[PDB]
């Protein structure tokens, strides 16, 4: 199942991410991938020649924007750095 | 094929039989009270399966 | 090398060609033989 | 001439480059 | 003559900035210093600090709560010392 | 016979994909510009590995 934060597991390799079918041009023996920071970025599903991308499910701090409670009890939240079709 | 073996070897002439192509249900070996000790070091006995 | 992994490669050439070529592995051998010598058939 | 997901967010500056240039 | 010298000097500035791009070292080095601090901070994630496995999840999914607590304690100590070092470096550099 | 192994003999040390990331690793490699033998039969040692090549017709 793709395009969701999913608690994936492969051979014990666990974590969470937006498992997205990818184009990591492996050599068939290669298992997974990485980038500049040495981060798990794929996996060879033990039941398919599928190499999928990975991008962790979007987190990001919350910030509450408020006029002084002296003025009114109304607020407005700022979910930081989220394409917020996803809140 | 390695635990119900008919015999072991000399302690200075031990034999290693690696295993592969398994679905290793460690639960049976765990709850099997035949063994005198379960001294794991890299794993926890309730985590092999 | 050791365990006994056997990488490889193959190119066309024309007395060792001065160049570069990585070595994409081919075969794995999970045996454990003590090897301190070798030779090549013909 | 002038040239990752571990909680390493990077907040944006409050004055954008165009407001700075203004 | 004054206006000519002025405009010629401005043109010289244009040429210098567009050709010898080593003039903006003062800003490029602030950026490089921040990037290298962040890279060290991220590298430190993948070190054992004396534990058995630099992956918190691989430690959790292999050991009991009692032993996993010792391993996780080593990892937390290490990562927290690394984070504190990075934050102190940032405080000093931001003062500068 | 001897000859200089200019730049050959580097292998992907492990099976993890990378891209444009200059990676520094430590394993067994054939050091650059080395002294490789050159036969045209005998049996040879295997100290820690071998970079065996060939140019046959
Ligand atoms: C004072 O200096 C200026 C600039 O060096 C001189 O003006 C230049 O003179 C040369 C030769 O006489 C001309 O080719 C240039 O066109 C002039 N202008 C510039 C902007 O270079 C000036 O002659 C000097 N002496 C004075 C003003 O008495
Ligand atoms: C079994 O595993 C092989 C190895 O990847 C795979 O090609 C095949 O599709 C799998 N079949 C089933 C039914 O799981
Ligand atoms: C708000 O603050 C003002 C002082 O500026 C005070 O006179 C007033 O009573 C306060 N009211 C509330 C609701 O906090
Ligand atoms: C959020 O993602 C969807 C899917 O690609 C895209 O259509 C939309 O424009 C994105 N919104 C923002 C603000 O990036
Ligand atoms: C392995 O081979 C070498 C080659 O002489 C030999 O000396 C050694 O006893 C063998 N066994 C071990 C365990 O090294
Ligand atoms: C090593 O290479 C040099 C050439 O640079 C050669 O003279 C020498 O004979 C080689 N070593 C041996 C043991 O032959």
């Amino acid at each position: 199942v793709k395009n969701k934060c999913v608690n994936f597991n492969f051979n014990g390799l666990t974590g969470t991410g937006v498992l997205t079918e990818s184009n990591k041009k492996f050599l068939p023996f290669q298992q997974f991938g990485r980038d500049i920071a040495d981060t798990t970025d794929a996996v060879r599903d033990p039941q398919t020649l599928e190499i999928l991308d990975i991008t962790p499910c979007s987190f990001g701090g919350v910030s509450v924007i408020t006029p002084g409670t002296n003025t009114s009890n109304e607020v407005a939240v700022l979910y930081q750095d989220v394409n917020c079709t996803e809140v | 094929e390695v635990f119900n073996a008919t015999r072991f070897a000399s302690v200075y002439a031990w034999n290693r039989k690696r295993i592969s192509n398994c679905v290793a249900d460690y639960s049976v070996l765990y709850n099997s009270a035949s063994f005198s000790t379960f001294k794991c070091y890299g794993v926890s006995p309730t985590k092999l399966n | 090398k050791n365990y006994f992994k056997i990488y490889s490669k193959h190119t066309p050439i024309n007395d060792l060609p001065q160049g570069f070529s990585a070595l994409e592995p081919l075969v794995d051998l999970p045996i454990g033989i003590n090897i301190t010598r070798f030779q090549t058939l013909l | 001439k002038v040239t990752k997901f571990n909680g390493l967010t990077v907040l944006p500056p409050l004055l954008t480059d165009e407001m700075i240039a203004q | 003559l004054i206006a000519n010298q002025f405009n010629s000097a401005i043109g010289k500035i244009q040429d210098s900035l567009s050709s010898t791009a080593s003039a903006l070292g003062k800003l490029q080095d602030v950026v490089n210093q921040n990037a290298q601090a962040l890279n060290t901070l991220v590298k430190q994630l993948s070190s054992n600090f004396g534990a058995i496995s630099s992956v918190l999840n691989d430690i959790l999914s292999r050991l009991d709560p009692p032993e996993a607590e010792v391993q996780i304690d080593r990892l937390i100590t290490g990562r927290l010392q690394s984070l504190q070092t990075y934050v102190t470096q940032q405080l000093i550099r931001a003062a500068e | 016979a001897y000859t200089n192994s200019f730049t050959r003999g580097v292998y992907y040390p492990d099976k993890v994909f990378r891209s444009s990331v200059l990676h520094s690793t430590q394993d067994l490699f054939l050091p650059f510009f080395s002294n490789v033998t050159w036969f045209h039969n005998p049996v040879l040692p295997f100290n820690d590995g071998v970079y065996f090549a060939s140019t046959e017709k």
